[PDB]
């Protein structure tokens, strides 16, 4: 990445 | 193992968002199988020294300055001048509201010279310490954020207003000063235990120099708003203070 | 200026029953205002670097406060006197609800509510003035009778504490005996919220004009046994302190 | 030197 990405929506 | 500078940290921190005054800064020293997770020790003259616990995500001297930046930010966040003076609003907005720079509480007593309700959480989210709460907690909840209703189940309409603010002025910055290219929608959730009700909200923005930031929030409203107990003077006597020693005396 | 633990345990040396001493090292102690007529000495440790320490009737000296700064730790090396120092591992093992620190056992859970204090280096005839003033009234209180501390503490621990104080009583009766006796001190002073009962005893040492240690019993106006509907509280392990600014 | 309990 650089680990992410929890509530994108 | 290696030493950053601080104009190294003042360099990511020059990329925050109304950042003018920032805390007194140093240098970090670095020191950093039982289940793949890293600990990474920070010492610094003053205060000293701190530690980290995090999962690994091959870990190497170049990433864990990554990780420590990335909290250095995260608490950094707290004096960026939009959030403090609307912190600053939920300190003074009430005379028993004590602040420690990390933690807020209630009356009590120092007698040599707090009771947690909103404990401002650098370097944490919700999301990774979720599970250890869902398990210890009844039931979960929603929580408007856009909405006071809310806010004075929680506080006392004396703080709704300046915490409703306080909550919402964190969440324009994560969406406005530090958002992704896909945004990130913000992460608020309610716990009900049997003694108390916690709700943590939970954001994450975009930094170039690091991967994330985060930042959590956790206020918790106790299942009285009688509270009596709180004029009893036993508690102006509390204080805190154990040396352990193979003694027999039989 | 630098006292060196070479005075400090020549000093101890002196003090019969003690046998396992905790480490001592090295201070560096620098000291005084003619208002008021008071010298506040500090001194710094290398291992916890902070202890500062009364009104003198003389003209001050380097030796002079140096014959204090031994009066306070010899005051305070007396709970390692293994007869006194076990008599509080007594009092502190009798109850598996005693937490203590080395200076004072009494709650809660959170990663301490006083009940018993251990005050070395100071007598209660020379604080007096400010709890006449506090104090409702006072009371004495007799050491050999037993009724008493079943009614300070609870009748489970009310022995242990008895002897404990008579154990301090014949240690600065016989092993820090003046020529003329120094009767013990102990003085009742009753307030609204609690109950503070002081035992001071002053005691000879070669090196010092005089040792001193109080022990202060607090037992508030509420029973251990009932009250319970506050200490059930939860909220109670949900309290911490932290810096104010 | 430079008793309570008299």
């Amino acid at each position: 990445r650089s680990g992410q990405r929890r509530r994108s929506n | 193992q290696f030493n950053i500078t601080w104009e190294e940290q003042l360099q990511a921190l020059s990329k925050l968002d109304g950042l003018h005054h920032p805390h007194k800064l140093e240098d970090i020293s670095v020191h950093w199988p039982v289940d793949i997770s890293v600990f990474v020790t920070c010492a610094t003259m003053s205060s000293h020294n701190t530690h980290y616990t995090f999962k690994p995500q091959s870990p190497d001297d170049a990433m864990v300055r990554e990780y420590v930046l990335s909290r250095i930010i995260a608490d950094n966040l707290k004096y960026v001048d939009n959030l403090y003076l609307a912190a600053g609003a939920v300190i003074c907005g009430n005379d028993e509201y004590i602040s420690d720079g990390n933690v807020v509480g209630i009356h009590i007593a120092d007698g040599v010279g707090i009771l947690p309700v909103i404990e401002f959480m650098p370097g944490v989210h919700v999301d990774d310490i979720s599970d250890k709460l869902i398990k210890s907690s009844s039931y979960q909840g929603i929580f408007k954020t856009d909405n006071l209703e809310e806010f004075e189940f929680l506080v006392d309409k004396k703080n709704a207003n300046n915490v409703k603010e306080l909550i919402l002025a964190y969440t324009d910055y994560f969406a406005n000063k530090l958002a992704f290219k896909d945004p990130a929608e913000p992460a608020v959730e309610m716990y009900q235990f049997i003694d108390r009700t916690e709700v943590y909200f939970s954001f994450e923005g975009c930094h170039p120099d690091v991967e994330e930031v985060l930042f959590t929030i956790k206020i918790v409203r106790y299942n009285q708003p009688m509270q009596v107990f709180l004029k009893n003077p036993l508690l102006s006597h509390i204080r805190t203070v154990r040396q352990d020693l193979p003694a027999k005396f039989v």
